């Protein structure tokens, strides 16, 4: 979760002219910017805050109302060392699929690291023993459009003891 | 569409519940239907991140109480992402901070320990 | 088209354009010269300024700086012909604001 | 200029559309910022 | 015109700003006078005259 | 005949006609008078409001053939016309929606 | 400034009529300039061969 | 401030023009109108009683500007 | 055919100088608008025939 | 006359002609050689200068064990105009 | 799960810069090149042949065939331009003077 400045030219009807014009505004960006990943930034979540809102134009075209708004939004990006506690939400055998809670199905832990009896034979077998917690190691972006996803992320389990659950 | 700062400043998880709940109250008091059934990904998303950070500790949290923590651990000369792990994970165990915590080398010194956890237990 | 029998238009010459002009209307100029008469939406590439089609640029084989623009269809077919003679017109876009 | 106004399909800068319009919607510059705790 | 079988085009906007402009611009009660001198072209005429 | 001076500058348009005039003094100086078949061609969009839905609705159940109505109706949310000379014209007027 | 590729329009710029009436079409003079220019490049490849 | 107060008479096309494509589009209406199907009356009804919610941004050539309300602005 | 009922029977009608496709049951257009060369440009296009171009 | 072709010509034509294969002996082997030291040793020349990273992540104890160090060259201000001084 | 492009943008020609295409940039702006002199086929169906003059991959003129590179009809095809190779170079009138 952080912060990220954005300026976006919102085009507001003329229907919604009896409404508040910031709120107005928030509901737009909103709506825009739900369940949505900005490439080399992340998924955002929701609208923060408005900082600047400059005044609304109104073009000689469709002629509706248009505003330059500046404002900061709340989005998922760790740090390249966050800790996050996901839930198994499925497994294959090349790599468990962990997902965290509701939020996002795009978690895929490389097997490759823990201690020498890592397998996964299909059974939805997690590990042999002697909540589950994940370190985010690099992040990755990806296009859509490129004929007439885009975040996974790496994540570690190194020997972290885990003295509640194995 | 385009990005001042992917990197502007770090938030811990109670401001994006405070938000999250703000947020829905504002909508259950003001809820349009040709506004929600135009997108309907804004509600999921929201009530989705929301019952998350609820299965979370987070709740139970206060600025103040945010605040005294943030001036308790500046006297340990912890990096910000430390105390912001610390602050999301909220560790009940020393376990957390001994292995699961970065920068664990030269950074313990087996005493500071019980004062990070009475600090994060109060 | 021109003619009656061909089931053609009015043509508004170039005395009417004058005319237009030294009223100062320019929304019913545009109205009755582009909208009305002529209008079309073409891609263009924001990179090398070429006209694309689909929303895509074969010139530079990428799809993220086209796009969409209003435009008479004589226009569209001037620059074709222009691109045609070797004169190439880049179209620099930006913002309305 | 005005012909290639005409030509390109925008309205050109003489008549009405030497100066722009602006709407006298009900609202708040500098809207208030929601403080950061963490920072 | 002089009425002896000249043929007039009559044009039909398609958009409310350029109505608008029309009907204040190019309003006929607008433009009573020419812009060459001022001498007002919209007058009486022959068989109002006499 | 060019593309500038033919294509450019000036241009043919739809939505308009020619035709020779008549003088009537009844008449005031800014008004002119358009005839009834003339006028059953040349039509005007007008956008669904809260004013005139009522006026939409007469002028859509009167139909293509009585002069006073319309002959295209495009919807809304969908871009593909109508034409008012087939189909219930009452069924249409009934589900004017707004825009 | 010196060309050794010749760019051929579209056929918008081109429009191709089928006269079904008789045994033909009707196409532009510009195709019938690059047939030419064409047919010119292949005569001058068969006498350099 | 060094301008006009006069409102010209493009200035009062424009202003029209807008007003009228909006309240086409479902605009909600300030002068309570009275059986008028015609959004260019409604425009010119609000204009008379100068309460049309637009502000002429007036730009100068150098490139400074200056905002005047149609209420401000003087009309004939 | 129709895009929401399916009805297939649409009529070819000649409108005020334009062609269109509609059906009779809903009065739904499916395809407006023709595109006709003028004669202005045919007197200028030159004929081609099969064989000549294709050997 | 020329006859008529279905297909493009071949985006590389074929030729009858094949390059000449390169000299051999001691000295284009260690002119070669050399040529691969240079280049791996031009690289972490200080004169090489890369493009300088940005946009840091965050702070960590391991910085200082993850600091890239390297040796600086000071250019000889006399020679050099006073315009590139730091 | 889904990335965030923009849909439509307001975009507005601020000036055109006219100038000159390389050979190469000739062949890169062009999808397929024109070789045969002659533009159509041997059957009876009047269709016309392929990589020559008039192909429908470089646009569409006829409403019954729609163009070879977009798949759309006459009127939502905007044109697709074509690169013919020359032997010898040629001088451009255009710029001959010049
Ligand atoms: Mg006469
Ligand atoms: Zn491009
Ligand atoms: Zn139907
Ligand atoms: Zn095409």
């Amino acid at each position: 979760f952080v912060l990220v400045e954005m300026v976006d030219t919102v085009r507001i009807p003329p229907w919604q002219f009896e409404r508040k014009l910031n709120d107005s505004i928030a509901e737009e960006l909103n709506k825009k910017l739900a369940n949505k990943v900005v490439y080399n930034v992340g998924l955002c979540i929701c609208l923060f805050d408005i900082t600047k809102l400059e005044d609304a134009y109104v073009f000689p075209g469709d002629g509706a109302s248009h505003t330059k708004v500046h404002f900061r939004c709340v989005v998922f990006h760790p740090f390249l060392d966050e800790i996050l506690i996901g839930k198994i939400k499925g497994c294959s055998p090349e790599g468990v699929h962990v997902s965290l809670g509701f939020f996002d199905d795009i978690l895929i832990p490389p097997e490759s690291l823990q201690q020498p009896a890592k397998f996964d034979e299909a059974e939805q077998v997690w590990v042999w023993e002697y909540g589950e917690e994940i370190r985010f190691r690099v992040v990755d972006e990806s296009f859509v459009d490129t004929s007439p996803y885009t975040l996974v992320g790496s994540i570690s389990e190194p020997g972290l003891g885990l003295l509640s659950w194995w | 569409m385009e990005v001042k700062d992917a990197n502007s400043a770090l938030l811990s998880n109670y401001e994006v519940f405070q938000l999250l709940t703000d947020l829905k109250e504002q909508r259950k008091e003001s809820g349009k239907n040709k506004h929600s059934s135009g997108q309907q990904n804004l509600n999921t998303i929201t009530y989705e991140t929301l019952k998350y950070i609820s299965k979370t500790p987070c709740r139970h949290q206060s600025p103040e109480i945010v605040r005294e923590f943030l001036t308790a651990l500046k006297s340990h000369k912890l990096t910000k992402a430390e105390k912001l792990q610390l602050l999301n994970h909220r560790p009940v165990t020393a376990v957390e901070i001994q292995l699961m915590v970065e920068e664990s080398e030269e950074r313990l010194t087996e005493e500071q320990i019980e004062a990070l956890l009475h600090t994060v237990t109060s | 088209t021109e003619g009656r029998s061909r089931d053609g238009g009015l043509r508004l010459g170039e005395m009417e354009r004058d005319c237009l002009i030294g009223y100062g209307a320019s929304m019913l100029l545009l109205e009755r010269l582009m909208i009305s008469s002529d209008a079309f939406e073409v891609d263009v590439c924001g990179q090398c300024g070429l006209l694309g089609y689909s929303g895509w640029c074969h010139y530079c084989k990428s799809s993220c700086h086209v796009s969409s623009l209003r435009i008479p269809y004589a226009c569209k077919l001037l620059f074709q012909e222009l691109q045609s003679m070797n004169i190439i017109p880049r179209l620099k876009l930006s913002k309305y604001n | 200029g005005v012909s290639e106004c005409i030509i390109m399909g925008i309205p050109m800068n003489i008549g009405t559309g030497l100066f722009k319009l602006l709407h006298k919607a009900d609202r708040d510059p500098n809207p208030p910022k929601r403080p950061l705790i963490f920072d | 015109a002089d009425f002896d079988g000249d043929e007039m085009n009559l044009h039909l906007p398609q958009t409310e700003e350029a109505k608008a402009e029309a009907l204040v611009l190019m309003g006929t009660k607008a433009n009573l006078v020419t812009p060459r001198n001022g001498e007002p072209l919209i007058a009486a005429i022959q068989d109002f005259l006499t | 005949q060019g593309r500038f001076r033919g294509n450019l500058s000036g241009k043919r348009v739809d939505f308009s006609g020619r035709t020779v005039i008549s003088p009537d003094p009844n008449l005031r100086i800014d008004e002119v008078a358009v005839p009834v078949h003339v006028a059953k061609i040349l039509t005007f969009p007008e956008k669904v409001n809260k004013a005139n839905i009522n006026f939409l609705r007469k002028l859509v159940q009167n139909g293509p053939e009585v002069h006073p109505g319309a002959n295209f109706i495009q919807q809304r949310h969908t871009q593909m016309k109508r034409f008012l000379k087939y189909g219930n014209r009452e069924k249409m007027a009934q589900e004017l929606k707004y825009g | 400034l010196i060309l050794t590729r010749l760019l051929v329009p579209p056929l918008c710029i081109r429009p191709s009529v089928v006269s079904d009436l008789k045994s033909g079409t009707n196409e532009d003079d510009l195709t019938m300039k690059l047939t030419e220019i064409i047919f010119l490049n292949d005569v001058i490849k068969k006498h350099r061969i | 401030r060094i301008t006009t107060p006069y409102m010209t008479k493009y200035e009062r096309a424009r202003v029209l023009g807008t007003r009228a494509l909006q309240i086409a589009m479902c605009a909600p209406v300030m002068v309570e109108l009275e059986g008028e199907t015609d959004p260019l009356l409604i425009a010119m009804k609000e204009l008379k009683a100068r309460k049309i919610p637009i502000i002429i941004r007036r730009y100068l050539p150098d490139g400074s500007y200056e905002d005047w309300g149609v209420d401000e602005l003087i009309i004939t | 055919r129709c895009p929401d009922c399916g009805s297939t029977e649409l009529v070819e009608d000649s409108h005020y100088s334009q062609s269109q496709l509609v059906c009779s049951d809903c009065g739904c257009v499916v395809t407006e608008g023709v595109l006709t060369t003028t004669f202005s440009d045919e007197g200028n296009l030159r004929e081609v025939t099969y064989s000549r171009s294709t050997g | 006359l020329p006859d008529v072709v279905l297909k493009p010509p071949p985006l590389f034509p074929d030729t009858d002609y094949k390059p000449v294969p390169l000299k051999t002996g001691e000295g284009e082997e260690y002119m070669l050689a050399l040529k691969q030291e240079l280049r791996e040793t031009m690289k972490r020349m200080p004169y090489f200068i890369e493009t300088p990273e940005e946009r840091q992540d965050i702070e960590r104890y391991s910085k200082r064990y993850m600091k890239v160090y390297k040796e600086e060259w000071i250019p000889d201000w006399r020679r050099l105009p006073r315009e590139m001084m730091p | 799960k889904e990335q965030f492009r923009e849909t439509d943008v307001a975009k507005k020609i601020s000036h055109i810069c006219f100038g000159m295409k390389s050979p190469e940039e000739m062949r890169q702006q062009a999808h397929i090149q024109v070789v045969s002199k002659n533009l159509y086929s041997q059957d009876n169906q009047h269709a016309p042949l392929l990589y020559g003059v008039l192909d429908h991959r470089m646009g569409t003129s006829e409403k019954d065939r729609p163009c070879e590179t977009c798949g759309k009809n006459l009127a939502d095809c905007l044109g697709h331009y074509g690169y013919i190779d020359l032997e010898l170079p040629c001088f451009h009138v255009g710029y001959f003077r010049a």
